[PDB]
């Protein structure tokens, strides 16, 4: 029993300091992703739902299985009732409730860590939602950032220090890639938004010429 | 049956009928056709008794339910969903002779002004469902007569009061033309039941408010 | 019911009729028949309302749930594929009597020419589908009178506001004859719905421009 | 045999022991939840049905699967009979049968601490149900109150000096975050719910915000 | 068969005749249709033997096991939920001819008014149900003849002797007006069955009792 | 496998040990179930059929589970047949049969102690029947009184020698309450039922409150 | 087929006929439709005849079965219920032309008085069960004739011997009225079967004893 | 758990260790394959769907059962929606997804290499695509080369050296077998993805034609 659990824990947690790093940050525009991603193909960023988007951190097949089921249960549950029905809180909880069966009871647990945010509806004035769940199915809520895979106290330190509520665009790249480097260019990164003024489906990307500007410009 | 529904500035309300029927006999003079379904909506159902008393009984219990599992209530689309999923899942017996039609009056709290946060929602066996945006609408077999009643009465509508009166009448008038619908009782003290739904919640209407209702519009045909 | 489709340089515009009925009766008159269904499609039904707007709902979920599932949106031949296949799933309810026939209004980004970038294809009962090459088309009890006003307008298509005039008159025109298709009601000011869709994607167009066409419309027939 | 089981109680007894208090205690108006949450939005102490409420201790996502079930428990008896017969006993008791098949069978125990209360009907005198389940399924009848989660013998001292019957909701609460200030301090790290058996059908209400920091 | 109920001050009656029937052939003079289906219910069915009997013996079994596995004993209104499941469940078996329409008489010790705590909730095939107001109810192919009778004399019951009076001439009646229902067997002493149920509650009526009333009534129409 | 089972055995043995007791006696007027219990409303001693009662010792889910699945046998069968054909001996033997599949197959054998009780039909003249079920399926026919749970030797030694066939009510309730509180008392932290022989039908009846204190004086 | 049961002082009697039919022809004539289902019950059957056999077969077995599983016999309540229970589980087959009901007597060893210790219990196709209280009771195509004359006999019977006469005499007015049962056949010298049960358990009536009363009702009536 | 997970993985690298070597390059043409095997009849290159090829090193049975579950993948994908909504990009999502489940859970783990590769659709401008997914399910995108299957270092470092971008058809073979080298038609299996085909692109290069691109 207990040697089996902490097995488990201990490959999991191992396994997550291994792979790259992954940050989230609420700011005036919405929720800001950048993760260290040198791939041209592979994303670890993505939407979820209209106001709700995912970032993962650990084993791709893994955080990708569990990516592709929150877009399942999200549009299942939007169809079955309303879309606006499906919020933030509920996709982080079913990430707990599923990610603590994973640890307990699949074969070899799951080397994920992952963050679902919620920015909110058009013309609302609704603080982001930031929720961090763990490979054991913990999930903690917090108020501002959320660091995920690799080293993650150099990181949370430089965030701890830097980050300031309602920070521009650029600004929260700016202490993003800041904040990364204590774990870089347009190639190594993948940036996305929850961007809270899009009318319907807030997830956009940042990527290539678009990018460059945010980083200098 | 007669069951009428129409939005008033600030809320919306609910009227239901009492009369039950095997054929041409009357077997109730008492039923209750409109539930307060949750704290903003009202459901009344057309049709077979005991098919309609199952649909409010589980649509209440499935809405409750959604609230405690998740923290909040479901967005009023999501009801109409919902209830629209339930009819749609009757059609076959509803095609052997077990059809109940609801009528769906709600208050959403999530609307841009409360004035006209009212809602209407009408629905088929086929599990079609229609917002009505014209204020008021009525199903059963007397809600022809009820409608093209309220055709009329609408513009009399300025507040609760007013709706509950016209809601009244409408149902007055569907039990003038339709055998099927229970007019008012005066012998045994029997009236329409009603429900009004406002920012506060939905509550049911007095039936004493009924009542002297009743006997205005009565006395006023009269004369 | 009855919804138009045509194509002009550049773009494609769709638009259906408000009415809703059982039997004789008119039970709707402000009914939203088409659909943005993605941002560069558009879908509008005809048949029975609950089918239709089930139709409608589903199929724009299934198209955003591929596209968030992949990174990247279904090929426009896809879309047809899949919409084909549920109404296909939907044959024996319809030999039942629950018929709803889809009209497919799209721009394809992935097109050569950008100016036939224009899809419209029409469907059966069966899931058979056909990709429209004469220009218009259209689906619902008045289809027949609609299309033959269409044969008859479609030169003047020009530019997107032309067709949008055509659009509307050929509902005009299905309004006259068929009792099932509502024309447009001066006195409540319910108006047929459109959707335009060209490189900048599909968009709603405002009933203020559709009232002005249709009382163009009007005033040129007395 | 006897040793797998020696070990399952253990890693339950430690996750519960590693985890926030909870306390319920009953009250002139009804019974008081009262728990440690620094969170915003995940909840520890929820409703079950009209007149049951229901708080945890432990690993959140494992006593709110253990909250669903009771609350589809709940709904599902109260429908194939009438709402009346949903009892606080009856939940208890599923619970308690629940957590058995859980310790004895599931790949990991539940790290867990359940009590379900239970207040009068509106316009009846009853004295409030306390119950309480824990990790292996054994369920317990308690008069006063109950202590789940972390360390929870002082805080059981410190309300068997200071609780009395019938107290205030103010004197209860101030009583209550006594008890769990001697077990490890205001609104954005508590959360607060009363069955208050004054509420005509649901009686089951938050505290939160303005209402609860002026207590 | 006519099977009645109705309320008297304090308690509840209920009575069936003794009939049983193969179309015009009398096959039974002696059979008990009314059934203490708990400490404080008894059920009455009409419609086929068979399916009344087993519907009798499941449902009292089933309230029985209730109380048995939870401790306390059904709510009322889970006591009528669970007869018309049990009714609705039997629904395809009825139209195939294997119909059975139960009557409910009850008391209800959990009623805030002791003095109206009585009880009577009538049943249709598909499982409706419906708590009576109005103070009596009757089931079969008798009922309305019995519940014509019951509009008559209804106001001279004012006790439990006066109550179960109503309900054996009612039963007369029915007898009267419908070769399926039987009367009173003067010569083989054959009387209606009668279960009489208050707050001590539900009795077996004796037989002597339901003698002597019945040869009032007979006494009372011959001059 | 022989490790195991004795491991099983030395588990169950255990776990009923301990639990608080439970005494139940044949008196003059049918059986009588005396068990200490604090609670207001979890209950050891209950109902099975007319004539038939119930009553456990151990952990409470899994004596109630057995207390559960004894009803549902003893209600199936009384409608498959008829009332009369349900027996205490019948519902001891599928206790036996049932217990044995628990102890030898389940994850966890239950730390449970059964007893079965029936007394005569009314007007009838047959002495009581006592039925013992043991954690493992072994079944004792016992013709005076059965004790279970805790230290039994003290109690079943105190009834030994102060138990007389036919006594009466409060007797047989003055030599139970002596002999528990021997190996180990009132109103709040008692449980008390009977069956009462005397009874027309049901005759399970519990003592409760001002009957149970007008008992004890 | 006709089947008669009557209660007698301390006892039950049961008599059945031995024809077989097909339509209009006789393709039986010493069938025995009168079974010892245990020790103190007897059944007879009417209708078609495998269901017949079957039904008195496994529920022999059936009774048998329980007394050895529970070292006690089933009351008598319990029998009936296990009769009825196989007779609703026909009612398919019966719909489809397969009818059987059987006719159940018994003697209650667990009856106050040992005196009223019989039982005659008749089923009708739904599995409906009725306890007979006055006295006597038949199934069959000649059911009716010889209810109707036992009503008229019954008053005769004070012992087992008028018991036995008196159930003779009802089937052979039975089969004087209906063609479907058999009459005494003196030319072969078969004769209706019969089981006498009291409180020594269930015996077969020896083919003498029949035999003779048969023939006393013969000449009787000549 | 990591050791029973270390030990999978050990016999993985091993078995794929033993194994002959295949390597992948982008080239102006489109994309090439060229792998070691002396077999007339067992092939390690296939194709998958009209511009997606498939490249394997380790157990024959084993990439053989994940080359086929691959083709059903393409070509029911195309089948429920269009042709051109297959990719390699999913292919190769879809081959890391297997392989996790089947070195997590299956009797034994796969002794396997696999390489997905896309090229442009015709008359499209696109630069090839090259994945490689390995035994534990883990994926890579690559630009280059791939190299697959024993000892890989040397040919890596051979390609890193020797490799030009838009190389043609002779010059990209000449380096792959030299890096390969770190061999001639009757030991050998090449083939390409040829961006200039219409539809299906891959093609074999087989005996005369092979050897002629050999001088
Ligand atoms: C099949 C089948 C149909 C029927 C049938 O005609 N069943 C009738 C109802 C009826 O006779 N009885 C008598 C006792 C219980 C039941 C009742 C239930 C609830 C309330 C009052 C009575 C019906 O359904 N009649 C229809 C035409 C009707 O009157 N419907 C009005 C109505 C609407 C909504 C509602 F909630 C209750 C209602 F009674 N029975 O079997
Ligand atoms: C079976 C069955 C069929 C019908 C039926 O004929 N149902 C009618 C619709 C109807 O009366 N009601 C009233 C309450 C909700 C429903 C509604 C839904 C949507 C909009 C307006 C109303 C229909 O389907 N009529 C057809 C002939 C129709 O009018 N179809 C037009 C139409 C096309 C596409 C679309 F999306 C919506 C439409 F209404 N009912 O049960
Ligand atoms: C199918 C099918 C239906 C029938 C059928 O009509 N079977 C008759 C009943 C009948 O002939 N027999 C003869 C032997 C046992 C059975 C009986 C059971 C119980 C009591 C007295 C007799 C019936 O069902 N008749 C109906 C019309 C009837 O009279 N029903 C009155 C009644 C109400 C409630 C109740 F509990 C019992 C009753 F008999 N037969 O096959
Ligand atoms: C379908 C179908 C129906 C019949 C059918 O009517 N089959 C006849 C019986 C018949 O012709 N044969 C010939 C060979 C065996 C069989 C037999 C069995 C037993 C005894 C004597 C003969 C019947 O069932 N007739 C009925 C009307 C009948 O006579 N029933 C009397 C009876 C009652 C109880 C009993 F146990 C046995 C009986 F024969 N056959 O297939």
């Amino acid at each position: 029993m207990e040697q089996a659990m902490r097995e488990r824990s201990e490959l999991a947690r191992k396994g997550i300091a291994r792979a790259k790093s992954v940050v989230a940050l609420a700011y005036a525009g919405g929720v800001l992703f950048v993760a260290e991603n040198p791939s041209r193909s592979l994303q670890k960023i993505s939407e979820l739902y209209d106001r709700v988007g995912f970032a993962a951190a650990g084993k791709f097949n893994e955080f990708d299985n569990l990516r592709r089921g929150g877009i399942q249960f999200a549009d299942t549950r939007g169809y079955a009732y309303d879309r606006r029905d499906v919020t933030g809180r509920q996709l982080a909880n079913v990430y707990a409730q599923t990610l603590g069966t994973i640890f307990t009871e699949q074969a070899k647990p799951y080397e994920v860590e992952l963050c679902v945010a919620e920015v909110a509806h058009y013309g609302e004035t609704k603080r982001p939602e930031l929720y961090r769940i763990t490979y054991d199915g913990s999930i903690a809520d917090e108020p501002h950032f959320v660091v995920m895979g690799g080293t993650t106290e150099p990181i949370a330190n430089a965030l701890k220090e830097s980050y300031a509520e309602n920070a521009s665009l650029t600004d929260a790249l700016r202490i993003a890639v800041a904040a990364l480097r204590a774990g870089l260019g347009v190639a190594s990164l993948e940036v996305a938004v929850l961007d809270a003024n899009r009318p319907r489906r807030a997830f956009r990307r940042i990527t290539g010429s678009a990018l460059q500007a945010l980083l200098v410009d | 049956t007669t069951i009428v529904a129409l939005k008033y500035p600030g809320g919306v309300v609910m009227a239901g009928d009492r009369r039950s029927t095997q054929g041409n006999m009357i077997s109730g003079r008492d039923v209750r056709k409109v539930y307060i379904t949750d704290d903003y909506t009202a459901t009344g159902i057309a049709g077979t008794a005991a098919v309609a008393v199952e649909f409010a009984r589980l649509y209440a219990v499935e809405l409750e339910h959604y609230e405690k599992l998740e923290g909040v209530p479901l967005t009023f689309a999501g009801k109409i969903n919902r209830l629209a999923i339930m009819v749609r899942g009757n059609l076959a017996a509803a095609m052997q002779g077990l059809l109940a039609l609801p009528l769906l009056a709600g208050y959403d709290i999530h609307a841009s002004d409360p004035q006209s946060a009212g809602r209407i929602v009408s629905f088929d066996a086929a599990g079609g469902w229609n917002i009505e945006e014209e204020g008021y609408q009525a199903v059963g077999s007397g809600s022809l007569f009820a409608k093209s009643s309220m055709k009329k009465l609408y513009s009399q509508v300025t507040d609760g009061d007013s709706g509950l009166r016209v809601a009244v009448e409408a149902l007055y008038d569907a039990a003038d033309d339709d055998s099927a619908t229970g007019g008012p009782d005066l012998v045994r003290g029997i009236f329409p039941t009603a429900v009004i739904i406002d920012a506060d919640g939905a509550v049911d209407v007095p039936e004493s408010r009924i009542a002297e209702l009743a006997r205005a519009i009565i006395e006023s045909r009269s004369g």
